[PDB]
């Protein structure tokens, strides 16, 4: 019923690349059309155009990307107000940024364009991950090339909007994702996420009205700016709509990123474009629908579920950055999960206690049953640790942490079970 | 911690933690006798009166022999 994205109606044209992905082919793609009339159009006409495109953030939390940029303040006060692009993806599994950055990297500086605008930013910052260092020069020349054609600057287009897009890049941590982490880091301070009673649009960057929004939506903004909100919500079903790619990775034949029409089902999505499981079907063990941070499902679930925010928040999971890990029959889940508890234990930027500390316990606990020397009110009391951590922590990475041994908890507590009760026999054994 | 403390060998589950404290006996132990037993077995009192008037009065007729002897 969903998918089956035509060429026409895919928005990143270049994402393998196999075209000039400077102003040349950016501008032979369709890149810079009419940017001058979109932004003489208005800054309310923009915010309302994206409030009825249906459009979401993309970078896992799902808030609506239009309400988002209406956030910020109307009138121009004494600070210059500011936007940031998330180009730091360091979530396992995904990584579309990295692609949309390295082959289509007019797009996402038109996109940082038509978002300021649309938010009255004075200036736009992209902060890269310092991982990608040849994306990095890559949307460096391209930024080169922007200004030495007029793109951007004091005179973007036509237009009279003064606009200036600088591009900073981390030095390696997670946690510098989080959009409070990232403006502090971007500040020169350690990557450690602020509280939330100061909101972005109100105290950011400097203390300036400062938006963060996802590469994919920033970058998608100009070209359903073009074509059409109804164009962008045909796809896609009820809130959840759009073209979004997919990152299909793990024990699948051919893993591949593929751009494709929201509320695909997981198998449909898997077994057409990727090329399906290693095994075939039955070899399927347990898909991971988002990146690290949402709970996995069973081979089960995964029949029918449609890949969205809707559909896999019916079921006690999430979208997040729609980047399917998946895992067959050889491989063992317990294992998969202890080393992504190993993962967020070390990039954990341990400003606060529940998740400085109860992500080396879960990382240990995990280590335990894996081999299987634990027990089985120990499983229980992993819940329990995992319930303590969840709500109490200052940013969505305690979230982050908790989800997967959750739902390793959830599903395959007979593994656990039938772990620890072999590891008990083996000891009495000895 | 509880476990830690009284670790088994082979135990899956906190449950059936090894235990051993002072109790009974299997069996209950035996009783004890709370009451008073007094067993009144003496002579009856007819008897021990009745022995001492008779030795009274052969202690007196010995008493007149040996007084005639010593006479
Ligand atoms: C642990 C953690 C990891 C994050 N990783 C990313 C990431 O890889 N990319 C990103 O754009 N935002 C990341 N974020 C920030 C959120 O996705 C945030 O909502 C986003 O920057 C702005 O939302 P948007 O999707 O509407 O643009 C992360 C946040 C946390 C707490
Ligand atoms: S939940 Fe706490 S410890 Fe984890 S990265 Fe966020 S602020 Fe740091």
């Amino acid at each position: 019923h969903f998918g089956g994205l035509k060429d026409e109606d895919r928005i990143f044209t270049n994402l393998y690349g196999l075209h000039d992905p400077f102003l040349k082919g950016a501008m032979k793609r369709g890149d810079w059309y009419r940017t001058k009339d979109l932004v003489i159009k208005g800054t309310d006409w923009i915010v309302n155009e994206m409030k009825k495109s249906g459009l979401r953030g993309r970078g896992g939390a799902g808030f609506p990307s239009g309400l988002k940029w209406s956030f910020m303040p109307k009138v121009s006060d004494g600070r210059p107000s500011y936007l940031v692009v998330n180009a730091d993806e360091s979530e396992p599994g995904t990584c579309k940024d990295r692609e949309i950055m390295r082959h289509d990297p007019h797009k996402l500086l038109e996109g940082c364009l038509i978002a300021g605008v649309g938010m009255r930013a004075t200036a736009a910052y992209i902060y890269i991950r310092g991982e990608y260092v040849n994306e990095r020069k890559n949307l460096e020349k391209a930024r080169q090339e922007a200004y030495a054609a007029g793109l951007l600057g004091k005179n973007a287009c036509g237009s009279g909007y003064d606009f200036d897009v600088h591009i900073h890049f981390g030095a390696g941590a997670y946690i510098c994702g989080e959009e409070t982490a990232l403006l502090e880091s971007l500040e020169g301070k350690q990557g450690k996420p602020r509280l939330k009673p100061p909101f972005p649009a109100n105290a950011g960057l400097y203390g300036c009205p400062t938006t963060v929004t996802n590469v994919e939506t920033v970058a998608v903004s100009p070209t359903i700016l073009r074509r059409g909100p109804e164009w962008f919500a045909g796809f896609g079903r009820k809130n959840n709509a759009g073209t979004k790619l997919f990152c299909v990775s793990g024990h699948v034949n051919k893993p591949c990123t593929v751009e494709e029409e929201m509320s695909i089902p997981l198998k449909e999505l898997i077994e057409r474009h990727c090329g399906g499981v290693r095994g075939g079907w039955d070899n399927l063990l347990a898909v991971i629908p988002g990146g690290s941070s949402v709970p996995l499902l069973p081979k089960s679930i995964c029949d029918d579920v449609l890949m969205d925010y809707d559909a896999l928040k019916a079921v006690q999971s999430g979208l997040g950055t729609a980047a399917v890990i998946v895992m067959d029959k050889s491989t063992d889940v317990v294992d998969a999960i202890a080393r992504l508890s190993y993962f967020y234990k070390h990039e954990s930027c341990g400003q606060c206690t529940p998740c400085r500390e109860g992500t080396g316990w879960l990382w240990t606990i995990m280590e335990r049953m894996k081999v299987g020397n634990a027990k089985l009110e120990e499983i229980d009391m992993l819940q329990e640790l995992t319930k303590q951590i969840e709500g109490h922590t200052i940013c969505a990475l305690g979230d982050a942490a908790a989800w997967p041994v959750q739902g390793l908890i959830r599903h395959f507590r007979p593994e656990l079970e039938r772990r620890i009760r072999e590891n008990a026999e083996r000891e009495l054994l000895q | 911690t509880e476990a830690y403390i009284r670790n088994k060998p082979g135990m899956v589950s906190v449950k059936d933690m090894p235990v051993l404290q002072d109790g009974p006996p299997p069996g209950g132990f035996a009783p004890v006798r709370f009451a008073r037993r007094i067993p009144n077995k003496g002579p009856s009192a007819v008897a021990i009166f009745l022995a001492a008037f008779g030795t009274f009065s052969w202690g007196m007729y010995q008493v007149g022999q040996g007084n005639k002897i010593r006479r």
